């Protein structure tokens, strides 16, 4: 019973460990940069520009992820994906600079740590029930 | 040298992009009818001479399109402000973006005539043998000219614009 | 009814024959291809717009 | 129940994409948008394939003309392979099935039976002014 | 650049050919061209 | 009433997952892996007597080349140049 | 006949079933397609953890 | 252009065979030749 | 390192490549008969154990290459004399030629085996439904180890003539 929704599915579940790797390696570079001359300034410079080119892939793809689903009529999992999509449209996010960070190792830095910990839980769970919907939809045959 | 090539060629392409569609020679089909773009004519029957318009009564945007033949009007209307503009850059010269922009509407031209016949022979076939008159073959040659005095255009364009 | 019948079934019922692809089936390529000209010299104009400022 | 006899209608405007069903066609776009971005995160992990440059690559390897690069990682050639082979066989299997819609014709009648013709709607089926059938059906 | 008249003709024919050229757009709006061009020879 | 036909009402036929692939038998689907492998353990071999055709870059080219794709590498000696043709008319 | 049919009259009015190519014909080349570009993730990520 | 014989051969036999030519003739005369044996 | 490995793949090769011909365990076919190169044999039936050959009587080319079962007979014997070339290079070594030797028989014999298998396939059709059996796949899994030893005897050359 291949469908079009089924297909959507599974190329989420394709790209959705990418999509994981991406919070892993942001939540590596929190760690990394929080144990803490010049070097060290070089050093904090390089990761946040890493950050800064990590950032859009991470929202370019779940706007992928929200448009397939949009096109292929799953509205129940769509319905999970907008608040993300919001968040991610920098909702919360205010206007001091382009990046992430100015050092910025004070109470902002916590709250990156705990929302990219929430993220990487968020990008795991829908991880697993696009899994579900995937093995659903086509072993239903 | 290229700017009054590009002048003979912008009115020689409107005059004969405006004496396509005014002009009713386009197609000959069956008596012998001469036919047109608005008006069909007899021909070699009971009747001659004097004739009549075309009857064109969602396939009804085809229809529409081809009964108000926009496209070939606004091909000539996109020409003539090609030739205007080109005109006067002579004057008030040294604009360097007003022939830039006739190099886009000798071009833009070409498109909504291309639009233009494509249209007129996707209507015109809704067993018999037809043939296309003289009518036809100038639409076809305006385009020919629009799209040669647009490649003119942004040449000049180019040209001038390294010169500075 | 049928042997006093103005038409038969199964004299034309291939009777095939194939005919030129004429401009009609095709032209919603043309359509096609015209628009992407033309969104192509729009995107055009409108980066140049934006690289002048 | 009388119908005029099914014949050939003009073919309409976007009848190029008949020998494909709709679901394949969007299972191709989106296809095609999935195997560009996981091109762009292979060659990005490990490399001009930006996601720009990637797309295009992607859309010249569907439509047949050569690419301009080539991926020389081992992890961008299993995709530049798996979507050569996909192309070949989509490309393979329109033209086969279009050469089939042109050679042998099949005519369906709109309606089968009155049971479906209450159901349509879109047909306007009419009786004689008044007889046997007109006053069958009040 | 390179994109010419007489190369631009060429890459066209070539596109139309299914044969591709040694040129190729490297323009989101010489891009779009391209692609056009080439869906309409596909078909 | 009166007498009518009874036949076996057909099935749906729902077609297989890898029906793609029957115009071709199965046997003509093996023999091209393995002229694959060969083809390009040759192009290797041919190439290397004493450049870019390294066998995994040569894997790479024969793929290629059976997809209709063609890389941006092509031998460039004569006896290179017998096995592309070959493999080119092979596949086409 | 039919209000006690025990086949029942399931899908009872005609479907025009089309010519077209249905994407349960052509489905192996999808399974492998997204197959190949899960392999290629596997092998991308191997390679970075190489270095 | 360097074109000799060797190398056209092969450029025309790629050209017959749809697998994507290594270089393209730059003349004119070079590219009449070229349009007529792709079509 | 890699001249044990080569060795190893030589013989192992070898030894598949004349279990293959050997023994008769090719086509399983219809009482079943497991079929063979040379001999075939009967099984669940009236008859069973021992068991009978084959017989094949310009497609008669075809018939006597298929009979006279050429083209696997000549893989073995290339498998074989790579293998004592590649054991003739660690005595008398440096001779730099032996190795690329061995290099073209180990290929010599992959072309060999593919056309084996080619006719056979082809003569074997010369409805009812058949299958393979382990002899088939012992060929198979030779020719994919004669091509590996090849290319890495291929290795070996490059490295020792670069060494040099
Ligand atoms: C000048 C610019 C564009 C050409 C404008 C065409 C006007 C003249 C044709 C009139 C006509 O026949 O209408 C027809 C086409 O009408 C269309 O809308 C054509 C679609 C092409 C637009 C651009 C395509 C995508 C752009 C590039 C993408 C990268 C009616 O089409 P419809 O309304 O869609 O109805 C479906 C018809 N059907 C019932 C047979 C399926
Ligand atoms: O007794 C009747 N016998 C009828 C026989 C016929 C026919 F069989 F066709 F000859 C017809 N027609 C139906 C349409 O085709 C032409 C005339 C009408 C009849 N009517 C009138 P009703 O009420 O309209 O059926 C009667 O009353
Ligand atoms: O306004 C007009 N635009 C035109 C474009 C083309 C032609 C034309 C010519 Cl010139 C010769 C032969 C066939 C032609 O029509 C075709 F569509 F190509 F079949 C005529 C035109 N008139
Ligand atoms: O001596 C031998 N050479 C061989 C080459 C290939 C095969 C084979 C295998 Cl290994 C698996 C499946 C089908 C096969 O045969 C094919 F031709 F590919 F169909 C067997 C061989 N035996
Ligand atoms: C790329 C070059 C391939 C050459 C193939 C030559 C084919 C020869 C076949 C001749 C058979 C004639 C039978 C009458
Ligand atoms: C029946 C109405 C006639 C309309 C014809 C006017 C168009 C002539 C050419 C206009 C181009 C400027
Ligand atoms: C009918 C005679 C049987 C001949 C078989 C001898 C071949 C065995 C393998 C030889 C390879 C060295
Ligand atoms: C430089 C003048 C152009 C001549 C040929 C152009 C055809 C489109
Ligand atoms: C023909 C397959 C070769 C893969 C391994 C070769 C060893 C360098």
């Amino acid at each position: 019973a291949f469908t079009f929704a089924a297909f959507c599915y599974m190329l989420t579940l394709v790209l959705c460990a990418s999509l994981i790797f991406f919070v892993i390696w942001h939540i590596i570079a929190f760690d990394e940069l929080r144990t803490d001359a010049r070097e060290r300034l070089k050093n904090i410079e390089r990761i946040c520009c890493l950050l800064r080119k990590l950032v859009v892939p991470e929202y370019s793809i779940h706007g992928l992820f929200c448009l397939m689903f949009l096109c292929a009529a799953e509205w129940v999992t769509l319905g999970l994906n907008i608040p993300l999509l919001f968040t991610h449209l920098w909702r919360y996010f205010h206007r001091p600079a382009d990046g992430s960070e100015s050092i910025m190792n004070a109470d902002i830095l916590n709250y990156c740590q705990k929302e990219s910990w929430c993220k990487l839980a968020f990008y795991l769970l829908s991880f697993f029930y696009y899994l579900y919907s995937m093995v659903y939809t086509l072993v239903s045959f | 040298v290229q700017v009054l090539l590009t002048t003979i060629g912008a009115f020689s392409a409107f005059g004969l992009m405006t004496i396509a569609i005014s002009t009713d020679y386009w197609l000959y089909t069956r008596g012998l009818t001469h036919s047109g773009l608005w008006r069909i004519c007899c021909l070699e029957g009971l009747k001659r001479g004097v004739c009549v318009k075309i009857n064109h009564f969602a396939e009804y945007l085809l229809r529409v399109v081809r009964a108000s033949s926009i496209f070939p009007i606004l091909s000539a209307i996109l020409l003539l402000l090609g030739g205007v503009c080109v005109a006067a850059s002579r004057v008030y010269k040294s604009k360097r973006n007003i022939i830039l922009g006739a190099g886009i509407l000798f071009v833009a031209a070409g498109l909504s005539n291309i639009i233009g016949v494509i249209v007129y022979i996707s209507a015109n076939a809704g067993k018999n043998h037809y043939s296309y008159g003289w009518s036809f073959y100038f639409g076809g040659l305006s385009f020919i000219l629009a799209e040669v005095i647009g490649v003119l255009a942004v040449n000049i364009y180019i040209e001038r614009s390294r010169e500075a | 009814w049928y042997d006093k019948g103005e038409c038969g079934s199964g004299g034309g019922d291939s009777k095939e024959k194939t005919s030129a692809l004429s401009l009609s089936n095709v032209a919603g390529v043309f359509y096609i291809l015209v628009g992407g000209l033309g969104l192509a010299m729009l995107v055009a104009l409108i980066e140049f717009c934006y690289k002048s400022r | 129940i009388m119908i005029k006899k099914p014949q050939k209608s003009k073919p309409g405007v976007f009848s190029f994409l008949d020998p494909l069903a709709y679901e394949i066609w969007m299972c191709i776009v989106f296809a095609y948008i999935g195997v560009s971005v996981v091109l762009f995160l292979v060659s990005r992990f490990s490399n001009e394939f930006g996601i720009f440059n990637s797309l295009w690559f992607s859309l010249g390897a569907f439509m047949r003309q050569g690419c301009d690069i080539s991926p020389r990682s081992l992890s961008g050639r299993i995709v530049g392979g798996v979507w050569w082979f996909f192309t070949l066989i989509i490309i393979s299997s329109y033209t086969a099935n279009l050469a089939a819609f042109l050679t042998v014709e099949r005519m369906v009648s709109p309606i089968e039976s009155a049971e479906d013709l209450s159901k349509q709607t879109e047909i306007a089926y009419g009786t004689l002014d008044s007889g046997s059938t007109k006053e069958f059906f009040r | 650049n390179e994109f010419g008249i007489f190369n631009s003709l060429w890459f066209s024919l070539g596109a139309f050919m299914q044969q591709g050229c040694d040129i190729s757009p490297r323009s989101l709006s010489g891009r779009i061209v391209g692609g056009v061009w080439w869906f309409f020879t596909l078909i | 009433l009166g007498i009518s036909i009874m036949i076996k009402k057909p099935q749906k036929s729902k077609p297989g997952v890898f029906s793609f692939l029957d115009p071709l038998a199965y046997e003509i689907w093996m023999c091209i892996v393995f002229a694959y492998i060969g083809v390009s353990v040759v192009l290797f071999l041919v190439s290397r007597f004493s450049n870019e055709f390294g066998i995994f870059n040569s894997l790479w080219f024969s793929l290629g080349a059976f997809m209709q794709q063609g890389c941006d590498i092509s031998p460039r000696s004569l006896s290179g140049r017998i096995v592309g043709g070959v493999w080119w008319f092979f596949t086409l | 006949w039919y209000d006690k049919g025990e086949c029942g009259a399931a899908a009872a009015a005609s479907k025009a079933k089309t010519s077209a190519l249905s994407l349960s014909n052509v489905a192996g080349v999808f399974y492998i397609l997204a197959g190949g570009l899960g392999l290629a993730m596997a092998v991308a990520l191997i390679e970075f953890c190489y270095k």
